[PDB]
C-alpha cells in the first residue's frame, strides 16, 4: 500500500484497542524500525504486506522490503534533531546535543531525551534533515530518566 | 498483527525546541542488543 518516504507509526490491534508499540522511516521503498518493536514480525499497510529483509538482535534493527538504507552519520559536534512521534501525539522535532556512550569498540552518540517505550524507531536528524540513527535502545541512569544511543545500520 | 499509518515527513526544523543535556556513559553491549552501565 503506502510506500511513501516519511516516519510511520508501528500500531498492533493484539492488545486493548489500538496500541503503539513503535516508529518506523521509510525510505527508497524500504521501512526501517528498531527490532524489539516487531520482534521480526510481517507488518501491515493497508492491504499491503511488507516482509522482514534484513534483521539483528545485537544491533536492534530490522528493515522490510529491501536492505537497510540509511547510512548518514552524527558528526560527533553538531545538535540533532530527535524527529519523535510518541503515541497519540503529534511528530514533533526536539533539538539536542548528543552525549557518549563509551563502549570497548568505540564510541556511540547519544540522545538524553525521555519519552514513552512506543517512540522506539523515532528517527535523529542531522541539518541537512538525513536520518543518521534511529532512538529507543540505550540505558536508564541513576535518576530513573533513560538515554538512548544513536543507532545506525550499514548501508552494504 | 501489526499495521504502519503515516506520522509526517522527516525534515528539519529551524526554531525547535532545544532541551536535553549530553552525558558521557561508560556503556557495555549484550548479545541480546541490551545496554548496561559499566562502573
Ligand atoms: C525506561 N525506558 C525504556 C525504554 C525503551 C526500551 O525498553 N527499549 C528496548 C526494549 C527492548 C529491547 C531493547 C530496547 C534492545 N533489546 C530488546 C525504549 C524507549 C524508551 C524507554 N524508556
Amino acid at each position: 500500500g503506502e510506500t511513501t518516504d516519511g516516519v510511520y507509526r508501528v500500531m498492533t490491534r493484539r492488545l486493548l484497542g489500538s496500541t503503539q508499540v513503535g516508529v518506523g522511516v521509510m525510505q527508497e521503498g524500504v521501512f526501517h524500525t528498531m527490532w524489539h518493536v516487531t520482534k521480526g514480525a510481517a507488518l501491515r499497510s493497508g492491504e499491503g504486506r511488507l516482509d522482514p529483509y534484513w534483521g539483528d538482535v545485537k544491533q536492534d534493527l530490522v528493515s522490510y522490503c529491501g536492505p537497510w538504507k540509511l547510512d548518514a552519520a552524527w558528526d560527533g559536534l553538531s545538535e540533532v534533531q530527535l524527529l519523535a512521534v510518541p503515541p497519540g501525539e503529534r511528530a514533533k522535532n526536539i533539538q539536542t546535543l548528543p552525549g557518549i556512550f563509551k563502549t570497548k569498540d568505540g564510541d556511540i552518540g547519544a540522545v538524553a531525551l525521555d519519552y514513552p517505550a512506543g517512540t522506539s524507531g523515532s528517527p535523529i536528524l542531522d541539518k541537512c534533515g538525513r536520518v543518521i540513527g534511529l532512538y529507543g535502545n540505550g540505558v536508564v541512569i541513576k535518576n530513573g530518566s533513560y538515554v538512548s544511543a544513536i543507532t545506525q545500520g550499514k548501508r552494504e | 498483527d501489526m499495521y504502519i499509518e503515516r506520522a509526517g515527513d522527516i525534515t528539519w526544523e529551524k526554531d525547535a525546541e532545544v532541551t536535553g543535556n549530553s552525558p558521557r556513559l561508560d556503556v557495555a553491549l549484550d548479545e541480546s542488543g541490551d545496554f548496561s552501565l559499566v562502573e
